């Protein structure tokens, strides 16, 4: 079946289920060479790889001797790298970032409209990234040439949803969150009841025992291919159960934002999905594979590592259709679980929400469910992040409950576009103790902020958004919107919202 | 003028009217030093014009002078600013100690080409003439017998005083003293010396109160000859 | 850390000037010639195209490049932290302006010869420095004219305009240091560029007992050497009165002076104190503020104080640059569905905390002590924001 | 790991002097101030009562006052937790009273002074209250008052009955119920004037003892079972042969209406016992000790744990969930501990975490006399009860988590142990469930800390740990956990598969060595070997294979 689907070089995409409107806006992407051979006729000597061929690029390309000059220059007088720049083109401003690798730079530019400039830096951070997961270093992507054809995919999809967000209500609520959420270190996750938890814990622990009595070795007098590292569950979007570590669960949802598979099973049912990469994850026989299928609204990722208890692997494998086989078993037992999993999304698994409209406009278990103080719910749309275990918690299809009107849509668009700016703050504290941190081996700064907030008018109230970062051995992100009426501390939020709260 | 009179008791009762802490007092416009009820003090007011080449020290002669500190940066000036300094003095003529108030006028090389109107500003009133000159610039002495004679000008009774800036920088001295006193056996002027120093409140007091006695000497006493 | 700027004529190439600070201190470092030249050279390179280069950074630093008109490019590096893309381009924007000031528009834009300015540009350098070094005064980031509120609202504006009349001038204004006492309706109707560069032009310089500069107007007579006066009555607190030729300065004599400032002597010195304190002694401040920043947003002026507590730490100095790098971040998201208000709460553990709010025409921010209850910090700016309501 | 709180104070008293600026704390007002407003405005806005409210039908701000009067007037002898928002005192010389709540608030005072003339008038000593009557005993008497219902105390009828005891000297008498009328003890501390515990029928003739005992030792406590209703548990004081102090533990039947021993257990004591405490499933024993130890043991094994409490633990109060104890003081001081008597940090609502192993009531409102006694409110019960002698009253509340919808049980420390990665504490916790009562909550506590340790980079320490989480199942104590071996094996076994994986991975050898013979698998002895071919550790070498035929 999706056996014919499988590339030469072992690369296998198999589908099933149940840009010209970007153009008059200018965007680029680029990878270039840093060292230059001046004693070459040729043109673009410096191009490895741009996309797109566009009038919208080209304007950008012709001033791209302006980024090499700068990431060279600048660097000699700072002693650091670039980040960015900002030029206006035809009258409208863009931006640049800059991400330099081993004598090459990545180069990604978009209009100011669309992206603010923190919006940008992880854009570039989380290509960069996911580039090297499908890849390994920079240079195997871009200089192989031949990759060209794939990666001008990649770029396109990427283009796409930062122009036209959302054009690819919940839809359009998916496109005001996708600002903030895309960018955290960390996936959406679905608080559940700890009978759905154990249940998905045991099915999903099935895969890592790999209890494969029909690839024993005794049977084939051969050593097993592949040890199963771990994996991860998604349902409708939400990670739900994971065994694996958080630093390969970011890299691997970061793959399934780029190709669109989690948002894609977040509106249509897929009758089959099957992915196999090589991939290149932070660890460190060396080789490791990631297989992911979907189906139903489910998408089940394992990572499979060569060597080890298993046998070594040589060249560019295709993918093991029993291992494939046994991740499709479990994942189709656990149909019968998905009513349940589905009441937890109709339901509110965190706590009540309030409507925005209503204010210009049994009971022992909703006010347990109250985050704010009083008798009155007051919060109105939440994000809780745990930066430990890649998690967070958010407000799902009750946004859908909430009426949606003239005030509360463009109050949903208010507040992330808010919580944007205020991790550039929190971002930049946390480097700034990492460098300390490895420094040991300022007054008046305002860099080391805890708390920030702002409040806003509307009319169709006021609304209040505000986060906090905690510092402390358990680092966490909070960020929080509710009605004026009523006073909060975030630190009596934070203890009732992230208590007992684990991966 | 009693030289060194400030040196005496009665001379350091004066100074601390000028002095708070130790450190000079800035007066303001119309603002004045503050008397016993029992002292009656004749004040002297005098309109000084300070005048050379660029990098000479002017500003720094001023705020020498004026007790006030002496910038390191060349700025330039930007048009005309006056310092107002007050000083006692006792005079050897009268017995008395009158108080001057002297006005330092200074346009700024530069200002005065630019705006013709800022050189007849200076000279609304102007009574005497600040002529500085580098002891590590001959240029700005060789000049200076031309400044002498063509920004005084032609005017009777005005008073001339040179001055040579940067003498603390004796390595780099261009003009040695042989050749000034050439020049004084020509001019016959009162030639004095600044350090423009930029350690404590009456650290400028000690080495500033020998050009200004000498400046009062002239002002006082041609103000006696009017 | 270090900051430059850089100036250069947009089309010879050749730098006008260089300036540097550290810390806030100014210095005499400049850059390497060849990467001046790639600092200007990849501008230009931009300009031969329609596309424009206004901004760049690294992860340390930021630069800034602005072009104006047909004849100036400014290229500013910074290393400070706090520092923000609209934190320079309004530094830029008084540094520009402080060149049409002292050179005028019609001799900066059009150049004919690159030498003239290279020995008349060396007269903005005091009041550049004094853009990048640290300063008392918040005119330069937030555009609005830095402000006291008098002893009295009688008094001082009864005798400034009759003053006023008797200088033959329809501008005038008393200010200590920095800070606009009063002023009269003409003196209040400049436009921005020059209402806030006027009031830093004279308290940037070394004290002086009385002022005459050359001025080239921002607006109205950027082409015409008009001159600001000014007499520096009593130590920190002087007029400017905005002149064609006349008055000479010789003909302000002290009986003129005496007859207008005398009846005030008692007030005035009691400006001096009030010149660090934008209130009255007597206002009901909250015992944790360390200090305020208010804004007119329509009568293009505010009033700044570290004062209010004196006792804890931060030093006056640390608390102006809270204040400072909090305006900035206020300038860039709570001010341009309608922001009201913004608060921060700053570690290591009970670090400073700041507020600000707004309320239709006028934005209060606030410093404040780290022990003071957070959820507090809304109402408590409220409050200071109606009492304060009466006085601006 | 710590716990968040709140403390209201059911006051009008100004004598607290609680600061201003603390948010912890809450007071009540009649009609040091600086930042009052700002506390007042904190708890408006969480509606919160300030100033209480005089109306005409319910002066709640006087009614409290008279509350406060009473309890400096006379000693409070007894209070009870009727429903979860709802409790009665009852005070010497007979005045009742009863309040009624809405979370941790006070809504009404009523004051019931019908009792008072009814009396005889001798000191209480102790009493029961009433769904239907009032048991009142006496130091002086051997009398037992009894209250009949059908103000509020209006229906009532009065008579006493004789008590067969000892003869009054003041004795310092006792009383229990386990169902109202089902059953009453009457006990006291020292044939049937040698006898020290009494079993009473309730009838309609009135009380009388069925039977009755004499103790070996004088009792610590006694308490009535909830899953054995006919069973009365004590504690008592007891020396060992070698002098030194042990608690007995002795459970005594009603059989035909006769009280005798049917059970004795001893625990060894570092000191001599000051406190005991029953936990919610009846199946541990809290003892404190007089030189602070703290001494738990559980009755279906011979497991104990101690540990060091810095407060002197003279008062005890388990949370009915059975996953948190609390050790009072009579110095107003407390201090929170696990099952596993691992001490848990506490803190008082704050802008800013700051937990502490202790809490002491005097740091924050200066409290003039000693504390008697720490209920919780049990008829989700995040209130515990708080009772100083002569006032005040109050409760303090626990912040809850949302997402555990306000449940505080054994499964959620271990999520909350692994929140904050402390994993030894979850560790111990895991060994104090019973595989054979808790199986659903032993598979799910080792689940979360094994899933918490295989994602982790693996350490000599981290091998510890592991190792020990499944050696919770695989080297139990208790070899009867072969009844239930057969529901656990498989999502047990299943994590030593993982664990052996990761180890083998790190190359350790001789613990996957190891976990391949207790798991048993035919074919996990293969990787064993395997591995030896690349490293030249052939410690099974074709070993692996015979194994496989045999399996
Ligand atoms: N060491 C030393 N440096 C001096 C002295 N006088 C002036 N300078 C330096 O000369 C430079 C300029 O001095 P100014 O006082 O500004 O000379 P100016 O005559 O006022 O120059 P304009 O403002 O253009 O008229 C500064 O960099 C000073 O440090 C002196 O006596 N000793």
């Amino acid at each position: 079946e999706w056996l014919d689907s499988v590339q030469k070089n072992g690369e296998l995409f198999y589908l099933e289920l149940s840009q010209h409107s970007t153009l008059s806006i200018p965007h680029i992407s680029m990878y270039l060479t840093l060292q230059l051979q001046s004693e070459a006729a040729r043109e673009e000597q410096e191009i490895l790889y741009h996309y797109p061929v566009s009038e919208a690029s080209q304007k950008l390309k012709s001033v791209r001797g302006i980024f090499l000059t700068l990431c060279d220059m600048l660097e000699s007088v700072t002693g650091t790298q670039v980040t960015s720049s900002s030029l206006h083109l035809n009258g409208k401003q863009i931006h640049v970032a800059y991400l330099k690798e081993s004598d090459k730079l990545l180069l990604i530019g978009l209009p100011a409209e669309e992206v603010p400039l923190p919006q940008l830096r992880n854009m570039i951070e989380d290509v960069a990234q996911t580039l090297k997961f499908m890849y390994g270093s920079l240079d195997s992507a871009f200089c192989q040439v031949e990759n060209a054809p794939r990666l001008d995919h990649f770029f396109s999809l990427f283009f796409e949803r930062a122009l036209r967000p959302g054009k690819l209500s919940a839809q359009q609520y998916a496109a005001a969150s996708a600002v903030l959420l895309d960018n955290l270190p960390g996936v959406r996750w679905l608080v559940l009841p700890q009978e759905l938890k154990v249940e998905l814990d045991t099915a999903l622990s099935d895969l890592e025992a790999a209890d494969f009595e029909e690839l024993s070795e005794d049977y084939y007098d051969m050593r097993r291919l592949y040890t199963i590292l771990g994996s991860s569950l998604f349902y409708k979007g939400y990670m739900v159960c994971s065994h694996l570590p958080k630093d390969d669960v970011i890299e691997i949802a970061a793959y399934c934002r780029q190709h669109c598979l989690l948002p894609l099973a977040a509106k249509q049912r897929i009758g089959q999905l099957i992915i196999w990469r090589e991939v290149f994850p932070r660890h460190h026989e060396g080789r490791y594979f990631l297989l992911v299928v979907g189906l139903r609204h489910y998408l089940l990722c394992v990572l499979l590592e060569a060597g080890g208890c298993a046998s070594k692997a040589t060249g560019n494998p295709g993918p093991d259709c029993i291992y494939v086989d046994q991740v499709r078993a479990t994942l189709h037992q656990l149909e019968g679980v998905d009513s349940r999993i589905e009441e937890q999304l109709a339901t509110s698994p965190g706590p009540c929400l309030s409507c925005a409209d209503w204010f210009l406009a049994e009971l022992e278990v909703y006010d347990i469910m109250k985050l704010t103080s009083g008798p009155e719910n007051t919060l109105f749309h939440y994000v809780a992040l745990e930066t430990v275990q890649g998690i967070f918690i958010t407000p799902t299809h009750e946004e859908v409950a909430q009426l949606g009107g003239s005030v509360h849509s463009q109050l949903i668009k208010n507040f992330h576009q808010c919580c944007l700016s205020i991790r550039a703050f929190f971002q930049q504290t946390l480097k700034e103790e990492k460098k300390k941190a490895l420094s040991d081996g300022s007054v008046s700064s305002l860099s080391p902020v805890k708390e920030h907030g702002v409040l806003f008018e509307c009319s169709p109230m006021s609304y209040w958004v505000v986060g906090r970062l905690f510092l402390n051995p358990k680092p966490q992100e909070l960020y929080v919107c509710f009605h004026d009426s009523v006073s909060e501390i975030a630190i009596e939020m934070a203890f009732k919202l992230f208590f007992g709260l684990t991966l | 003028i009693v030289p060194d009179w400030h040196e005496t008791v009665e001379g350091k009762e004066y100074l601390a009217c000028i002095l708070r802490k130790n450190r000079r007092r800035e007066f303001g416009l119309l603002e004045r030093p503050v008397l016993p009820p029992s002292v009656v003090i004749d004040t002297a007011s005098y309109k000084i014009f300070v005048s050379g080449k660029s990098g000479v020290g002017k500003t720094a002669l001023v705020a020498k002078l004026a007790g006030l500190e002496v910038p390191i940066v060349h700025h330039e000036t930007t048009g005309i600013q006056t310092t107002v300094v007050f000083w006692p003095a006792k005079l050897k003529a009268s017995d008395c100690v009158v108080m001057f108030r002297f006005e330092f006028w200074d346009c700024g090389e530069s200002a005065l080409k630019k705006f013709d109107h800022m050189l007849p500003a200076c000279k609304e009133n102007a009574d005497a003439f600040l002529f500085l000159f580098s002891f590590t610039d001959r240029a700005s002495f060789e000049d200076l017998p031309g400044q002498l004679t063509r920004v005084a000008g032609e005017a009777p009774g005005l008073v001339k005083i040179v001055i040579g800036s940067k003498f603390d920088q004796y390595m780099h001295t261009d003009v040695p003293a042989r050749d000034l006193t050439a020049f004084r056996q020509a001019w016959e002027l009162p030639l004095f010396r600044v350090k423009s120093v930029p350690l404590d409140g009456r650290a400028g007091l000690a080495d500033t109160a020998h050009v200004l006695n000498g400046l009062a000497e002239q002002l006082w006493h041609q103000d006696q000859v009017a | 850390s270090p900051v430059h700027l850089l100036c250069l004529a947009a089309s010879s190439g050749v730098p006008l000037f260089c300036r540097s600070s550290s810390g806030g201190a100014p210095s005499r470092q400049q850059l390497p010639f060849s990467v001046i030249g790639s600092l200007n050279g990849v501008h230009m390179f931009g300009q031969n195209l329609d596309v424009q280069l206004n901004s760049a950074r690294t992860e340390d630093t930021t630069v800034v490049w602005k072009n104006f008109h047909d004849s100036i490019t400014l290229i500013v590096l910074s290393s400070e932290e706090g520092t923000s893309e609209l934190r320079l381009e309004r530094m830029l924007h008084m540094v520009f302006g402080a060149m049409v000031l002292i050179v005028g528009l019609e001799e900066l834009t059009n150049i004919r010869n690159v030498e003239r300015l290279k020995k008349e540009l060396r007269a903005s350098y005091c009041l550049i420095d004094s853009f990048l070094g640290n300063s008392e005064l918040i005119g330069d980031l937030t555009q609005c004219v830095d402000c006291v509120i008098p002893p009295e609202g009688s008094a001082m504006q009864e005798t400034l305009s009759g003053f006023a009349e008797a200088t033959g001038t329809a501008f005038v204004s008393l200010l200590v240091s920095g800070r606009v006492v009063a002023a009269t309706e003409g003196w209040w109707r400049l436009g921005m560029p020059e209402a806030v560069l006027l009031p830093w032009l004279v308290g940037s310089l070394p004290p002086q007992a009385a002022r005459d500069y050359p001025v080239y107007l921002p607006h109205g007579s950027p082409t015409v050497p008009h001159r600001l006066l000014t007499l520096t009555l009593l130590r920190g607190l002087e007029l400017c009165l905005l002149c064609g030729p006349r008055p000479p300065l010789g003909q302000l004599d002290p009986q003129l002076m005496e007859r207008w400032w005398q009846p005030l002597l008692e007030p005035l010195r009691a400006c001096l104190p009030l010149g660090p304190r934008a209130l009255p002694e007597g206002f009901p401040l909250h015992s944790d503020i360390l200090g305020l920043l208010l804004l007119h947003l329509e009568l293009r002026r505010c009033l700044f104080t570290v004062e209010p507590s004196k006792d804890k730490e931060p030093s006056p100095e640390q608390r102006r640059r809270l204040l400072r790098n909090f305006y900035t971040l206020v300038a860039t998201t709570h001010f341009p569905q309608m922001p009201r208000a913004c608060y921060l709460v700053l570690g290591p553990g009970m670090g400073w905390q700041l507020v600000a709010v707004q309320l239709g025409l006028r934005l209060l921010l606030l410093l404040l002590s780290p022990h003071t209850p957070t959820h507090g910090l809304r109402s408590l700016a409220t409050r200071t924001l109606q009492a304060l309501t009466p006085l601006l | 790991s710590f716990c968040l709180t709140e403390l209201h104070l059911w006051s009008l008293k100004s004598t607290l002097h609680i600061a201003d600026r603390d948010i912890g704390v809450y007071q009540y007002y009649d009609k040091e101030h600086g930042n009052l407003e700002e506390k007042q405005r904190l708890a408006e806005s969480r509606d919160y009562p300030w100033t209480l409210k005089n109306r005409r039908p319910e002066k709640l701000r006087d009614s409290l006052k008279e509350l406060e009067e009473l309890m400096q007037s006379s000693p409070c002898v007894l209070s009870k937790w009727k429903s979860k928002y709802i409790c009665q005192l009852l005070f010497g010389s007979g005045v009742l009273v009863s309040l009624s709540l809405s979370g941790p608030q006070l809504e009404k005072v009523v004051i019931d002074r019908s009792l008072v003339g009814k009396l005889i008038s001798d000191t209480i000593s102790d009493a029961l209250l009433t769904d239907s009557f009032i048991i009142l005993s006496f130091l002086a008497q051997n009398k037992l008052c009894f209250i009949q219902f059908t103000l509020s105390a209006l229906d009532l009828k009065i008579s006493y009955y004789d008590i067969p005891g000892p003869a009054n000297r003041t004795i310092d008498r006792h009383l229990a119920v386990n169902s109202t009328q089902d059953l009453v003890v009457c006990w006291w501390p020292l044939e049937k004037d040698r006898a020290n515990m009494l079993l009473l029928g309730f009838t309609q003739g009135g009380l009388e003892v069925l039977s009755f005992v004499r103790t070996e030792w004088s009792p610590l406590d006694v308490h009535f079972g909830t899953k054995q209703p006919y069973q009365v548990f004590t504690v008592e004081c007891s020396v060992s042969v070698d002098k030194e102090p042990m608690a007995d533990s002795c459970i005594y039947e009603s059989v035909r209406n006769k009280l005798h021993c049917v059970s004795v257990t001893r625990i060894p004591l570092r000191s001599k016992a000051i406190s005991c405490c029953r936990n919610s499933t009846e199946d541990k024993l809290i003892v404190g000790c007089e030189d602070s130890s703290v001494i738990l043991y559980e009755a279906h094994r011979g497991v104990t744990l101690l540990a060091q409490a810095e407060l002197r633990p003279s008062l005890i109060s388990c949370h009915p969930s059975g996953a948190i104890l609390l050790v009072g003081s009579n110095q107003g001081e407390l201090q929170i501990f696990d099952i596993a008597l691992s001490p848990i940090n506490i803190q008082l609502l704050a802008e800013d975490y700051s937990p502490k192993e202790t809490l002491q009531f005097k740091k924050f409102f200066d409290v003039s006399s000693s504390l008697v006694q720490m209920q919780w409110m049990a008829p989700i019960c995040d209130l515990l009860f708080l009772r100083f002698n002569k006032g005040p009253l109050g409760v303090l509340l626990f912040k809850l988590g949302i997402l555990t919808r306000g449940q505080l049980g054994l499964v959620d420390l271990i999520l909350q142990y692994i929140h904050y990665s402390e994993v030894y504490e979850a560790i111990s916790i895991l060994r104090s469930m019973d595989w054979d009562t808790l199986g659903q909550q032993c598979l799910i506590g080792m689940g979360t800390i094994v899933n918490h340790l295989l994602r982790q980079r693996l350490t000599p320490e981290r091998e510890a740990q592991l190792e020990a989480s499944l050696g919770t199942f695989y080297a139990p104590t208790r070899p009867l956990l072969d009844t239930t071996i057969l529901e656990y094996r498989e999502p047990v076994s299943k994590y030593a598969r993982r664990l052996f994986h990761h180890l083998l991975r790190y190359k350790r050898f001789e613990k996957a060595f190891l976990l391949a013979v207790d798991i048993g698998a035919r074919d996990l002895f293969m990787d064993i070997h395997y591995l030896a071919l690349d490293m030249g550790e052939l410690a099974l070498a074709e070993v692996a294979r015979r194994r496989a035929h045999d399996i």
